[PDB]
C-alpha cells in the first residue's frame, strides 16, 4: 500500500511487497514440472504462444553438460539468471577441474537473487526456476523463487494451475522415485503430471518441451517431433 | 513534512531529527555517573540484566577505547559499539601519525565532528547515543568530556547522564557548592569510587548490590573496570560507616 | 621530414619546404607538400618524425578552424603561434612527445603587417625575417644574413630564397627533391606553381 | 507521521520503525535456539514440511564458519545466508592476519557491525533475521544471538523465531536445575525436547529436527552435525517427552 | 550505500525564497548575542559564556577562536558548526594561502574563502546550510584592521560595528549612538561590555564572558626571539582578571 | 552522481518532460526554412519587446556550423548553444578523420541524436529546442532543408517553420509553395521567406532576419535595408 | 515518487507496459515470412505535405541478409539499430560468417531491460526484424521494450495492429509466394491506414537468400499497387 | 530510499518553462536595481546597494561592481555569495585565454563562457541555479565597447542600455525614452543616476547607497581604464548632476 | 631476472586429405636436456569435428586450447548449438591469439 514503492521497505507486519508482486509475476507464467527418480531427473514444460501464426517461447535452458532448468515469469530475468549459472559452472570447470554441485548451484542463485531485495534503486528477479541435474550425489531437483527461497525436492511444479501437477506428484512419490533405469516411465510419469494442470487446452508437437538429465544422459532437450512419442 | 525525516532546518530553525536522537539515547533506561579524584577519574553506570539467559558479564556499557581513555555510553547497544569502534580506531591511528597517546578531550572533539557531520549531510543518520569520555591526562590531569548526537562537547567537573541526571546532577552540584573544589579530595580511587556509588544511591534512593552496578576507573597510565568483587568489597566500606 | 625554410619580406611572408619523403634508403614521394593552411591568411609548414608532424598540423588547423567557425572572427597570426606552443610545451613533458618542429607564416589584417614565428617541439617559439629547422639553417643563414632587407618586394625573396636552395643543394648530401613554395599576403595564401 | 516508511529515521520515539517491521518478519519465521553447555555449544532448529515432496536431511539450514562457529538463525532465510557469507568473510580476514582463530566475542562484534551499518542508511533495508551462533575459542564456549538492530549480547541459553516463549521458558528451567552445568550430550537431548514443545505453535504442518554442536570433548571444539543413531537417541527422547 | 542524495536541498520556492537559507537565519536568531567593534588602533569581538551546566567547565569550550595569529572569530547559532567551520578556516589558511605566499592571508581573503565554504552548503547535494552567523575581526599590513560578518548565504559584510544573535537589534542601535572613528582601543572595549550587558541575564563578569582584541604585535606571545621582523600575534584573548578590572571602571 | 530519471513514461504512453520540452520550442521566436532550386533562405523572427539592444553584438539566430552549412532555431536560447557547440566540434572532427565535411544530413543526424540521448539519459532532461539545419552537400548543387526535435526525431523539407505561430506561417506555406516549380531565384526564394513571416511578425522593420545560402559554401546574411526593400515590395503589390 | 524499476501488484513492470501504450500509438508495420523470402511495409504517416517523404526512414538495414521495421517512439531505434549493425558486423569478425537472425534478435533484446536509476527508461518502440540464415531459413521476429521476443509467420504492430493481425490469421499459409504476400501487406496496410494509400506514403521491402535485404523503390511499389487494385476489382 | 526528498530542480512545467529559473528570477526582482549604459566613448555602471546601515563600513565594501580584468567589469544582482562564486570562475577563464593566445579575452567570449556554466545548472546535476544576473561592461579592439547581461536561464543579450534587479519594467522605460545612439559618457552618467533617482525605493538618493564604474578611453592615448568611484567621488558626481 | 617463458619441445603435423584430415603430435615433454614425460598429451579433440594442438611453451598451449574448448562451448550456447565450422573457428582462434599481441602466447598451433 504504503511499502510497495520499492524493494527496502518492509511493511508493518514485516512483508516485503516488491518481492511479493515478483512472485505473482511467477504464477502468471505458463506451468513447468519437474521430478526425479535416483538414476534420472526430468523437466516437463508446458510452452506458451502469442497467437496462432508466433511461435512457442521456450521454457528450458541448458547450463552445462550436467545441468539445466526451466523458468516460468519474465523470460529476461531467467536468460540473466541462467548465464549467471553457465558463468558459474564454468567457472568450477576451468578452475577446479570440477563439475558444480546442484545444491552449490542453488546456494548461488540465491545470493544473487537476495542482493536485489536489499538494495536500493534494483528490483528482484521477476522469475521461477526449476533445476534439474545429476553429480557426485546422484540426481537432484531445485525449486527456486526470486525471494531468493530454494529448496531441493523429490518433485514439483510452478506456474499458473501449477496446484494439480504437484498434487499428482505427492501421490505419486513412491512409484517415480522407484523408477530407476527407464529415462521413457519417467518422462512419462512427468507428462501425466503436467497433465493435471491443463484445462481448455492440450498437449500437442509444438506446445511440449521435455528435458532429461541422468547417469550416463547428458542434459538434452526435447521438442518439435522428438515429444510426439510422449503425446 | 520531510523536514522531520532528513537533517535539514524546520522553519523554527530546528533539527528535529537530532532532537529524537536524543530521545534513543535513554531508551536503555539506564543512568551513568563521573566524577573526578586527585590522581583519578572515577565512572559509574547502572547495570540491569533482565534476562535469566543472559550472561551477565557480557552485558556492559562502558568501554576500553585505549589504555588510557575509557568510554561509558548512553543509549542502545548497537550505536554505543559503532562509536566505541570508531574511537578505538581513531585513538590508535592518531597515536601512529602523532607519536603520543590520544588525550581525552581530542577525541571527544574528533568524535564530536563526526557527530556533528551526520547533522549536516543528510544520507547518514546521526547516532543516539551520548558519550562520555574518561582519563587521567598527561597534561589537564583527571578529565570527564562528553558528547551528544547535536554535535556538541565539553569538559566536565563531574557529570550524569541518564533519565534521572537532573537528580544525580543537583546531587552533585550542591556537594561542590559545599567544598569549593573542582573535585573529590581523596587520595585513593577506592574511595573515590565509593563517594560515587554513595551519592547515586542518594539521588537515585536506591540501593545497589555487587551486580547492579558497573564501574570504570582511569588512573596515570592505565584505565580498568572493576569485577563483581572489586564492587562487592567496595559496597561493604560503604556500609560499614 | 628534412628542409622547411620561411622569410618574411615587406608585404608578405613566404614558406619553402622540401618535397621528399623517405622511409631508409628509398624515397617513397617527391611530392610532398609539407605544410596545412590554419586559417585565409595563416600558414603552418611542418617537420619531424613521421606521423607526429601530420597528426599535429592537421590538429592545429582543426581547433583554429573550430574557432573561426564559434567567433566568425580570424585568430592573429600570434594568437595562433601562442596556441601552437602551448600545445607543444604541453606535448613535451607527455607520455610520447609530439616529435614536430613548426613554421607559422601569417599575414595580419588588423596591423596589415606579415609575421614569422620559428617553433620547435620544445615549444621554443621565436618571431624572425628570416628561419629554418633542422639542418637547413646551417647552409642558408649565412646568405641571409647578408642578402636580407625588411624592405624586399616578394620577387627579391624568391630570388634569395633560389640563392638558398642552389646552397643546400650543391652542399646538402641528401636529396631533397626541391621545394614547394608558398606566399601569404593580404590576398591570402597562393602557391608558386613554378620554382 | 511518515516516519515508519524510511530506514534510518528517528521517530518522535526515538525508535526506527523499519528495524521494529523487520522483527516482525523474524516472529513469522520457525523456531531455532542455542544451549551453552559445560564446554561448549548446541544449536537446534525446526524445519517445516511444507509438502512430502522435500527431501528429507536435504534442505539444510544451520551453517558452520570458519571450522569452529555454528550459526542458525529465523525469519528471512536468504538475509541470514548474506549475512554468514559476510560472517565467513570476515573470519577469513582476521585469520589471515592474525593467523589464530577468530575469537567468538570478535566474531559477534563483526556481525553486529554489520547489521548495524545497515540500520544507518535509507539506501538499504535492515536484516530480516535474529541469528543465534556461537562456538568454543581459547577461553572457552560462548553462545550469542542477534537482532535485526544490530544489538546482540551473550546467553546461557537463546530462542527465536514464532516459538519464543515456549521455547524460552524451557530453558529457564534448565538454567535453575543446573547451575553446576549442563554436559553437551545432554544439551542434545535437551534441545531436541524444546524444539518438539515449541512446534505446538506451529502445530498444522509437521517438521524435521536438526541439531548441530561444537564441544572440547565430543566434537574438539569443530562445528559438527549431529548425525545417524545421536540423532535418533535424541528424537526418541523428545518423542517420550511430550508423551 | 553510497551517498545517493546528489541532488540540493536547498532551493528556490515560487516567491524566490531559499527556504534552508532563512531557516538558518532563524537559528542564528535564537542563538546567543556575540558583536565586534572596530576602533583606530584596533578591533574587539565579544559574546557570553552561555554554560548549560554549573558542573560543566565553560573555559574548556572556547566561543572566540584564533584563525590566525592577527585573525580571530567568534559566532552566534548553532556550536558545533562554528567549530567545524573553524577547523576548516585555520586549515584553508594554510592550503590556499600560506603554503603558496609564505605569509598568512590578510581578512578579507580569508573571509571570502569561509564563504565560500558556508555558499557551497548552500548548493552541493546533500547538505544543509552552516547555522551560524560569524563575525571575524583580524589586521594585515595593507588593509589595516577590519571587522567582518558572515552569514548563512555565504554572503559577507565589512562593519565598522555590529552585534549578532539574540539582541541584535538593540545591541547595533546602542553601537550606533556610541560609535565614532575617533575610537582607542580601550575605549571600544568599554562599549563592548557595557553594549554586551544589556543582553545578559545572569552573571556578568570575567568567567561568564569571552572577549578577545585585533591590537598590538605581542612578542611575549611569540615564544621565540632572534627574527626582528617576526613581532608576535596581534590577537589576543582577554584574562578572565583583565575583564573584572575593566568592569569596575564600568 | 546525480542519476534520477527525468524522462519516463505516463499510463497513456506518454513522456511528459519530451512533450513539455516542445512546448518550450512553442514559446520561442518563430524560423522558416525555405529552399528554391538552387538556394536556401532561413528567415528568423526577432521579437521587438526588447529594444535599446546592441545588434552589433547580440547572439545572432543563424549559426554557421560549418563553412557550408547552418542552423536555425527556436526554443530556449541557452540550450541551443549547447547543441551549436557539439555540432560545430562534430564537423571539425569529420573533416579531421574522414577527410570529408559533414554532409547535411549526417550533421542532422547527429544533433537528433544528441537531443534523443537526452530523453532517456538519468539525471538530464530534454533540450527545449527545436533546429532547422540547412545547405548544401560537398560537390553537390542539390539544396538540402532537415529538422530536428526535442525527441530526436529529424527528417528533410521542402519548406518548413518551427517557433510561436509556426501553424499559421505553415499554412502560408503549403497553399504557397509548389513542389513542381520551386523558387528558380534567390530573389523568389527570399520574397516567399519575408511574405510567410509578414503573417506573423508585425512590423517588418528589425523583426526579420534573413540568411541565404547557396552552393560551395556561398552564405551572406541580408541587411536591414535589403530586407526592408522586400517588405515595401510585397505590401505594395497587396494593395490591390 | 517511484521507482523506475517497479513491479505492479499484478507483477507486471509499469514502465515496461506504460512503453508499450506509445507502440501501440505508432505508425503501422506489417511483416510476412514465406519459403520464397520475408516482406516488410511500413506506413510512413507524413504530418504535412511539405514534408519530404523519402526522408522517412521506418525501414532499415541491419545486414545484408537482416532487415528491420520500426513502429512507436521512432528515435529510440537509432541506438538499437546502432548496436544490431555493430553487433551483425562484430560477429562477422570474429567468426568469419554471417549471423544467425535468432542469435541477433537475441543481442538486441537484451538492451531492453538495462534500465534503471544504463538508460533512464525502456525503449518506445517495437521492432520487426526479419532475415535469413542457412540454419533456420526465412525468420520474422517481433522485438518488444520487454525483453521478450516471439518468431511470427506474420506480424503486425502498431495502431492498426489488432485489426492488422486478425486480417494475418485468415489470409496467410505455408505456401505463400512472394508476389502474394508483397500483395498482401499493401492490402491490409491500405486497409488501416487513415490517408489513402500510395507509393509515398507506404514502402515496401524484402529480404530473400539471393539479393539480400532490398528496400522498394517507388516506381516498384506504385506498379504493384496497381496490380492489387485490378485484382480486388477482378470479384 | 533518497528519491523521496529530491525536489528536481531540472524539469521542464507543463507550459515549457524551468521552474527554478523561473523562481530564480523572482529572487532577483527583490535585488538592488543595476543599470549599465553604453555610449560612443564608454560605458557607465551604476547600481544601488540595498537597505544600508549607518555602521557599514562602505570605503573597503563591494556589492555589486566587480573587476574580472583590465578591460571587462560586472554588475551585480542577486546573491552576492552566488555571484562571488561565478566571478572567481570568469576572472580564470580570462586569465586562461591571455595565456594560451597571449591576448585580451574578447567580452563576448567570456560571456558565452560563463552563461554556458549558468545553463549546465538547469539541464543537469540535480542542484539549484545560481541566484544571480550580470550586466557585463567591457571593451576589445573587435567590437569596441560592449554591454552584455545574464541570468539564471544563461541565455545572454547585447544592449545599449540595460538594467538588472528591481523595478526594471519602470527603469528601462525611462533608459528607452532619453537614450540617444550619439550619447557620450559623461551624459551617459547623468542617464544613469536620474534613472536610479527615480526607481529606488528609498527616500533619497544618496552616495552611501551607491555604487558607481565607468569604463572609458578617457586614458592616455589608445587605451581604455576602469574606474571604480570612491564614496567621495560618489558623493561629488551626485551634486555635480545635481541630484543632492 | 624472471623469465615468464620456456620451451617444453615437441613437434606437430597435420595433413589434409580428400575427405579426412589427420593432426599428428609426439608425446615427449622436456625442459632444456631432461625429460619431463614420455607420454604427455598435446593434440586435443575440441568438439563439433575439431582437433587442435598448440605447440611451444606448454603453459600457454594449455591455456590457448582450454580457452578454444571454452569458446566452441559458449558458440553453442548463443547459437541454438549451431556447429562451429573450421572457418570459423580459425579466425575465432586468431582473435584469441591477438588479445594478448603485448604479451603472446609462445605457442605454434595447427587446428
Ligand atoms: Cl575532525
Ligand atoms: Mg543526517
Ligand atoms: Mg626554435
Amino acid at each position: 500500500n504504503n511499502y510497495d514503492g520499492d524493494t527496502v521497505t518492509f511493511s508493518p507486519t514485516g512483508r516485503l511487497f516488491q518481492v511479493e508482486y515478483a512472485l505473482e509475476a511467477i504464477k502468471q507464467g505458463s506451468v513447468t514440472v519437474g521430478l526425479r527418480s535416483n538414476t534420472h531427473a526430468v523437466l516437463v514444460a508446458l510452452k506458451r504462444n502469442a497467437d496462432e501464426l508466433s511461435s512457442y517461447q521456450k521454457k528450458i535452458i541448458k547450463c552445462d553438460e550436467h545441468m539445466g532448468l526451466s523458468l516460468a515469469g519474465l523470460a529476461p530475468d531467467a536468460r540473466v539468471l541462467s548465464n549467471y549459472l553457465r558463468q558459474q559452472c564454468n567457472y568450477s570447470s576451468l578452475v577446479f577441474n570440477r563439475k558444480l554441485a546442484v545444491e552449490r548451484a542453488g546456494h548461488l542463485l540465491c545470493d544473487k537473487a537476495q542482493k536485489n531485495t536489499q538494495s536500493y534503486g534494483g528490483r528482484p528477479y521477476g522469475v521461477g526456476l526449476l533445476i534439474i541435474g545429476y553429480d557426485k550425489s546422484g540426481a537432484h531437483l531445485l525449486e527456486f523463487q526470486p525471494s531468493g527461497n530454494v529448496t531441493e525436492l523429490y518433485g514439483t511444479a510452478i506456474g499458473a494451475r501449477s496446484q494439480g501437477a504437484k498434487t499428482y506428484l505427492e501421490r505419486t512419490l513412491d512409484t517415480f522415485i522407484k523408477i530407476d533405469g527407464n529415462p521413457d516411465e519417467l518422462i512419462k510419469a512427468g507428462v501425466e503430471a503436467i497433465s493435471q494442470s491443463l484445462r481448455d487446452e492440450s498437449l500437442t508437437v509444438d506446445n511440449l518441451s521435455i528435458a532429461i538429465v541422468g547417469k550416463d544422459t547428458p542434459f538434452t532437450i526435447y521438442d518439435g517431433e522428438a515429444v510426439a512419442k510422449y503425446i | 513534512g520531510y523536514d522531520r525525516h532528513i537533517t535539514i532546518f524546520s522553519p523554527e530553525g530546528r533539527l528535529y531529527q537530532v532532537e529524537y536522537a536524543f530521545k534513543a539515547t535513554n531508551q536503555t533506561n539506564i543512568n551513568s555517573l563521573a566524577v573526578r579524584g586527585k590522581d583519578c577519574t572515577v565512572v559509574i553506570s547502572q547495570k540491569k540484566v533482565p534476562d535469566k539467559l543472559l550472561d551477565p558479564t557480557t552485558v556492559s556499557y562502558i568501554f576500553c577505547i585505549s589504555r588510557t581513555i575509557g568510554m561509558v555510553v548512553n543509549g542502545p547497544i548497537p550505536d554505543a559499539r559503532n562509536a566505541a569502534l570508531r574511537a578505538k580506531a581513531e585513538a590508535a591511528e592518531f597515536r601512529y601519525k602523532y607519536g603520543y597517546d590520544m588525550p581525552c578531550d581530542v577525541l571527544a572533539k574528533r568524535m564530536a565532528n563526526l557527530s556533528q557531520i551526520y547533522t549536516q549531510r543528510a544520507y547518514m543518520r546521526p547516532l543516539g547515543v551520548i558519550l562520555t569520555f574518561v582519563s587521567v591526562d598527561e597534561e589537564l590531569g583527571p578529565s570527564i568530556y562528553k558528547t551528544d548526537p547535536a554535535g556538541y562537547y565539553v569538559g566536565y567537573k563531574a557529570t550524569a547522564t541518564g533519565p534521572k541526571q537532573q537528580e544525580i546532577t543537583t546531587n552533585l552540584e550542591n556537594h561542590f557548592k559545599k567544598s569549593k573544589i573542582d573535585h573529590i579530595n581523596e587520595e585513593s580511587w577506592e574511595k573515590v569510587v565509593e563517594f560515587a556509588i554513595t551519592h547515586m544511591i542518594d539521588a537515585l534512593g536506591t540501593e545497589f548490590s555487587k551486580n547492579d552496578l558497573e564501574v570504570g576507573v582511569a588512573t596515570k597510565d592505565k584505565f580498568f573496570t572493576l569485577s563483581a568483587e572489586n564492587i562487592e568489597e567496595r559496597l561493604v566500606a560503604i556500609a560499614e560507616q | 621530414m628534412d628542409i622547411i625554410l620561411g622569410i618574411r619580406v615587406q608585404d608578405s611572408v613566404i614558406l619553402a619546404s622540401s618535397k621528399a619523403v623517405t622511409r631508409g634508403i628509398s624515397v617513397l614521394k617527391d611530392s610532398d607538400d609539407k605544410t596545412r593552411q590554419l586559417s585565409p591568411h595563416t600558414l603552418m609548414s611542418f617537420a619531424g618524425e613521421a606521423g607526429d608532424t601530420v597528426q599535429f598540423a592537421e590538429y592545429i588547423q582543426a581547433n583554429i578552424q573550430l574557432y573561426s567557425i564559434r567567433e566568425d572572427y580570424e585568430l592573429s597570426p600570434q594568437a595562433v603561434s601562442s596556441f601552437v606552443r602551448q600545445e607543444l610545451a604541453k606535448s613535451i613533458r607527455s607520455r610520447r612527445p609530439y616529435q614536430v618542429n613548426v613554421l607559422i607564416g601569417g599575414y595580419d589584417k588588423k596591423k596589415n603587417k606579415p609575421e614569422l614565428y620559428q617553433i620547435d617541439y620544445l615549444g621554443t617559439k621565436v618571431e624572425l625575417p628570416y628561419g629554418a629547422h633542422g639542418y637547413s639553417g646551417f647552409y642558408t643563414f649565412s646568405l641571409l644574413d647578408h642578402h636580407y632587407r625588411p624592405d624586399m618586394t616578394t620577387e627579391e625573396g624568391l630570388d634569395l630564397l633560389k640563392l638558398c636552395v642552389q646552397e643546400l643543394e650543391k652542399r646538402m648530401p641528401m636529396d631533397f627533391k626541391g621545394v614547394i613554395v608558398k606566399i601569404v599576403d593580404k590576398d591570402g595564401i597562393r602557391q608558386v606553381d613554378d620554382f | 507521521t511518515g516516519y515508519d516508511l524510511s530506514n534510518s529515521v528517528f521517530s518522535p520515539d526515538g525508535r526506527n520503525f523499519q528495524v521494529e517491521y523487520a522483527v516482525k518478519a523474524v516472529e513469522n519465521g520457525t523456531t531455532s535456539i542455542g544451549i551453552k553447555c559445560n564446554d561448549g555449544v548446541v544449536f537446534a532448529v525446526e524445519k517445516l514440511i511444507t509438502s512430502k515432496l522435500l527431501v528429507p536431511q536435504k534442505n539444510v539450514k544451520i551453517q558452520v564458519v570458519d571450522r569452529h562457529i555454528g550459526c542458525v538463525y529465523s525469519g528471512l532465510i536468504p538475509d541470514g545466508r548474506h549475512l554468514v557469507n559476510r560472517g565467513r568473510e570476515e573470519a577469513a580476514s582476521f585469520k589471515k592476519l592474525y593467523k589464530t582463530p577468530i575469537p567468538i566475542p570478535a566474531f559477534a562484534d563483526r556481525l553486529g557491525q554489520y547489521v548495524q551499518a545497515h540500520t544507518l542508511y535509507n539506501s538499504v533495508r535492515p536484516f530480516g533475521v535474529s541469528t543465534i551462533f556461537g562456538g568454543v575459542d581459547k577461553n572457552g564456549a560462548h553462545l550469542y544471538m542477534l537482532e535485526p538492530s544490530g544489538s546482540y549480547w551473550g546467553y546461557k541459553g537463546a530462542a527465536t523465531g514464532k516459538g519464543r516463549q515456549s521455547a524460552k521458558a524451557e530453558l529457564e528451567k534448565l538454567v535453575d536445575h543446573h547451575p553446576e552445568g549442563l554436559s553437551a550430550r545432554e544439551a542434545v537431548k535437551q534441545a531436541a525436547k524444546i524444539i518438539y514443545l515449541a512446534h505446538e505453535d506451529n502445530k498444522e504442518k509437521d517438521f524435521e529436527l536438526e541439531i548441530s554442536w561444537c564441544s572440547l570433548s565430543e566434537t574438539n571444539g569443530l562445528h559438527k552435525f549431529v548425525k545417524g543413531d545421536l540423532l535418533q537417541e535424541a528424537i526418541d527422547f523428545a518423542q517420550k517427552e511430550i508423551n | 550505500m553510497t551517498d545517493r542524495y546528489s541532488f540540493s536541498l536547498t532551493t528556490f520556492s515560487p516567491s524566490g525564497k531559499l527556504g534552508q537559507i532563512d531557516y538558518a537565519l532563524t537559528a542564528v536568531k535564537q542563538g546567543v548575542t556575540s558583536l565586534g567593534i572596530k576602533a583606530t588602533n584596533g578591533v574587539v569581538i565579544a559574546t557570553e559564556k552561555k554554560s548549560s551546566s554549573p558542573l560543566a567547565m565553560s573555559e574548556t569550550l572556547s566561543k572566540v577562536s584564533l584563525l590566525t595569529p592577527d585573525i580571530g572569530a567568534v559566532y552566534s547559532g548553532m556550536g558545533p558548526d562554528y567549530r567545524v567551520l573553524v577547523d576548516k578556516s585555520r586549515k584553508v589558511a594554510h592550503t590556499s594561502y600560506k603554503r603558496i605566499y609564505g605569509e598568512y592571508p590578510p581578512t578579507k581573503l580569508l573571509v571570502s574563502e569561509v564563504a565560500k565554504i558556508m555558499q557551497e552548503a548552500t548548493q552541493s547535494g546533500g547538505v544543509r546550510p552552516f547555522g551560524v552567523s560569524l563575525l571575524i575581526a583580524g589586521h594585515d599590513e595593507f588593509n589595516g584592521f577590519s571587522l567582518y560578518q558572515v552569514d548563512p548565504s555565504g554572503s559577507y559584510f565589512p562593519w565598522k560595528a555590529t552585534a549578532i544573535g539574540k539582541g541584535s537589534v538593540a545591541a547595533k542601535t546602542f553601537l550606533e549612538k556610541r560609535w565614532n572613528d575617533e575610537l582607542e582601543l580601550e575605549d571600544a572595549i568599554h562599549i563592548a561590555l557595557l553594549t554586551l550587558k544589556e543582553s545578559v541575564e545572569g552573571e556578568f563578569n570575567g568567567d561568564t564572558i569571552e572577549l578577545a582584541i585585533i591590537g598590538d604585535e605581542n612578542p611575549d606571545l611569540l615564544g621565540y626571539t632572534g627574527i626582528p621582523t617576526d613581532k608576535g600575534p596581534r590577537f589576543r584573548k582577554l584574562t578572565s582578571q583583565e575583564i573584572n578590572d575593566r568592569l569596575e571602571a564600568l | 552522481g546525480y542519476d534520477r530519471a527525468l524522462s519516463i513514461f505516463s499510463p497513456d504512453g506518454h513522456i511528459f518532460q519530451v512533450e513539455y520540452a516542445l512546448e518550450a520550442v512553442k514559446r520561442g521566436t518563430c524560423a522558416v526554412g525555405v529552399k528554391g532550386k538552387n538556394c536556401v533562405v532561413l528567415g528568423c523572427e526577432r521579437r521587438s519587446t526588447l529594444k535599446l539592444q546592441d545588434t552589433r553584438i547580440t547572439p545572432s539566430k543563424v549559426s554557421k556550423i560549418d563553412s557550408h552549412v547552418v542552423l536555425s532555431f527556436s526554443g530556449l536560447n541557452a540550450d541551443s548553444r549547447i547543441l551549436i557547440e557539439k555540432a560545430r566540434v562534430e564537423a571539425q572532427s569529420h573533416r579531421l578523420t574522414l577527410e570529408d565535411p559533414v554532409t547535411v544530413e549526417y550533421l542532422t543526424r547527429y544533433v537528433a541524436g544528441v537531443q534523443q540521448r537526452y530523453t532517456q539519459s538519468g539525471g538530464v532532461r530534454p533540450f527545449g529546442v527545436s533546429t532547422l539545419i540547412a545547405g548544401f552537400d560537398p560537390r553537390d548543387d542539390e539544396p538540402k532543408l532537415y529538422q530536428t526535435e526535442p525527441s530526436g526525431i529529424y527528417s528533410s523539407w521542402s519548406a518548413q517553420t518551427i517557433g510561436r505561430n509556426s501553424k499559421t506561417v505553415r499554412e502560408f506555406l503549403e497553399k504557397n509553395y509548389d513542389r513542381k516549380e520551386p523558387p528558380a531565384t534567390v530573389e523568389e526564394c527570399v520574397k516567399l521567406t519575408v511574405r510567410s513571416l509578414l503573417e506573423v511578425v508585425q512590423t517588418g522593420a528589425k523583426n526579420i532576419e534573413i540568411t541565404v545560402v547557396k552552393p560551395d559554401s556561398d552564405i551572406v546574411a541580408l541587411s536591414s535595408e535589403e530586407i526592408n526593400q522586400y517588405v515595401t515590395q510585397i505590401e505594395q503589390e497587396k494593395q490591390e | 515518487d517511484r521507482g523506475v524499476s517497479t513491479f505492479s501488484p499484478e507483477g507486471r513492470l509499469f514502465q515496461v507496459e506504460y512503453s508499450l501504450e506509445a507502440i501501440k500509438l505508432g505508425s503501422t508495420a506489417i511483416g510476412i515470412a514465406t519459403k520464397e523470402g520475408v516482406v516488410l511495409g511500413v506506413e510512413k504517416r507524413a504530418t504535412s505535405p511539405l514534408l519530404e517523404s523519402d526522408s522517412i526512414e521506418k525501414i532499415v538495414e541491419i545486414d545484408r541478409h537482416i532487415g528491420c521495421a520500426m513502429s512507436g517512439l521512432t528515435a529510440d531505434a537509432r541506438s538499437m539499430i546502432e548496436h544490431a549493425r555493430t553487433a551483425a558486423v562484430t560477429h562477422n569478425l570474429y567468426y568469419d560468417e554471417d549471423i544467425n537472425v535468432e542469435s541477433l534478435t537475441q543481442s538486441v533484446c537484451d538492451l531492453a531491460l538495462r534500465f534503471g536509476e544504463l538508460m533512464s527508461r525502456p525503449f518506445g518502440v517495437a521492432l520487426l526484424i526479419a532475415g535469413h540464415d542457412a540454419d533456420d531459413g526465412y525468420q520474422l521476429f517481433h522485438a518488444e521494450p520487454s525483453g521478450t521476443f516471439y518468431r511470427y509467420n506474420a506480424k503486425a504492430i502498431g495502431s492498426g495492429s489488432e485489426g492488422a493481425q486478425a486480417e494475418l490469421l485468415n489470409e496467410w499459409h505455408s505456401s505463400l509466394t512472394l508476389k502474394e504476400a508483397e500483395l498482401l501487406v499493401l492490402k491490409i496496410l491500405k486497409q488501416v491506414m487513415e490517408e489513402k494509400l500510395d507509393e509515398n506514403n507506404a514502402q515496401l521491402s524484402c529480404i530473400t537468400k539471393q539479393d539480400g535485404f532490398k528496400i522498394y523503390d517507388n516506381e516498384k511499389t506504385a506498379e504493384l499497387i496497381k496490380e492489387l487494385k485490378e485484382k480486388e476489382a477482378a470479384e | 530510499g533518497s528519491r523521496r526528498y529530491d525536489s528536481r530542480t531540472t524539469i521542464f512545467s507543463p507550459e515549457g518553462r524551468l521552474y527554478q529559473v523561473e523562481y530564480a528570477l523572482e529572487s532577483i526582482s527583490h535585488a538592488g536595481t543595476a543599470i549599465g549604459i553604453m555610449a560612443s566613448d564608454g560605458i557607465v555602471l551604476a547600481a544601488e546597494r540595498k537597505v544600508t546601515s549607518t555602521l557599514l563600513e562602505q570605503d573597503t565594501s563591494t556589492e555589486k561592481l566587480y573587476k574580472l580584468n583590465d578591460k571587462i567589469a560586472v554588475a551585480v544582482a542577486g546573491l552576492t555569495a552566488d555571484a562571488e562564486i561565478l566571478i572567481n570562475t570568469a576572472r580564470i577563464h580570462a586569465q586562461n585565454y591571455l595565456k594560451t593566445y597571449n591576448e585580451d579575452i574578447p567580452v563576448e567570449i567570456l560571456v558565452r563562457r560563463l552563461s554556458d556554466i549558468k545553463q549546465g545548472y538547469t539541464q543537469h546535476g540535480g542542484l539549484r541555479p545560481f541566484g544571480v544576473s550580470f550586466i557585463y561592461a567591457g571593451y576589445d579592439d573587435r567590437y569596441g565597447y560592449q554591454l552584455y547581461t545574464s541570468n539564471p536561464s544563461g541565455n545572454y543579450t547585447g544592449w545599449k542600455a540595460i538594467s538588472v534587479g528591481a523595478n526594471t519594467s519602470a527603469a528601462q522605460t525611462l533608459l528607452q525614452m532619453d537614450y540617444k545612439d550619439d550619447m557620450k559618457v559623461d551624459d551617459a552618467i547623468e542617464l544613469a543616476l536620474k534613472t536610479l533617482s527615480k526607481t529606488t525605493d528609498s527616500s533619497a538618493l544618496t552616495y552611501d547607497r551607491l555604487e558607481f564604474a565607468t569604463i572609458r578611453k578617457g586614458a592616455n592615448d589608445g587605451e581604455v581604464y576602469q574606474k571604480i568611484f570612491k564614496p567621495q567621488e560618489i558623493k561629488d558626481i551626485l551634486v555635480k548632476t545635481g541630484i543632492t | 631476472q624472471f623469465n615468464p617463458y620456456g620451451d617444453n619441445g615437441g613437434t606437430i603435423l597435420g595433413i589434409a586429405g580428400e575427405d579426412f584430415a589427420v593432426l599428428a603430435g609426439d608425446t615427449r615433454n622436456i625442459t632444456d636436456y631432461s625429460i619431463n614425460s614420455r607420454y604427455e598429451p598435446k593434440v586435443f579433440d575440441c568438439g563439433d569435428n575439431i582437433v587442435m594442438s598448440a605447440n611451444g611453451f606448454a603453459a600457454d598451449g594449455d591455456a590457448l586450447v582450454k580457452r578454444f574448448k571454452n569458446s566452441v562451448k559458449w558458440y553453442h550456447f548463443d547459437h541454438n548449438d549451431k556447429k562451429l565450422s573450421i572457418n570459423s573457428a580459425a579466425r575465432n582462434i586468431q582473435h584469441l591469439l591477438y588479445s594478448r599481441r603485448f604479451f603472446p602466447y609462445y605457442v605454434y598451433n595447427i587446428i
